[PDB]
């Protein structure tokens, strides 16, 4: 339930292939990106980050939980559906 | 005249396993309807 992962941007990179290693059966790669990934306060810095760079980037909104209505009276409802069977 | 060496509840020595929910079906007819909430349960 902690949203305390949600707070920054991220900026990571398209994944490329991992295959087995013929001795060991180990996940090799040859891609030097695979494990980057860089935080930014916001989305403005992470864009302003890769044009400079070079990258082509896709954006995505931050999803924000929508506010709920919470009432615990509702349990006990005296013709409404919201009343539970149990506790 | 006035008596207050006995015990004047003895009838509850004859009660038996149906007493309480007979008492409760004789009570029916007396009973004011019931209200309603609309349904026939949170369920429907």
């Amino acid at each position: 339930s902690g949203v305390n992962n949600t707070k920054k941007w991220k900026m990571e990179f398209d994944t490329r292939e991992r295959w087995e290693n013929p001795l060991m059966g180990w996940a090799s790669t040859a891609d030097p990106l695979s494990n980057l990934v860089l935080t930014f306060s916001t989305k403005e810095d992470a864009v302003a980050f890769a044009e400079k760079n070079g990258w082509s980037y896709d954006v995505e909104e931050r999803k924000v939980p929508k506010p709920k209505s919470k009432s615990y009276g509702a349990n006990f409802s005296w013709n409404k559906r919201t009343r539970v069977s149990t506790k | 005249p006035f008596d207050n060496t006995t015990y004047k509840n003895l009838q509850h020595h004859d009660y038996s396993t149906y007493t309480f929910l007979d008492l409760n079906l004789d009570l029916s007819k007396f009973r004011m309807p019931q209200p309603s909430s609309g349904r026939e349960s949170p369920r429907h």
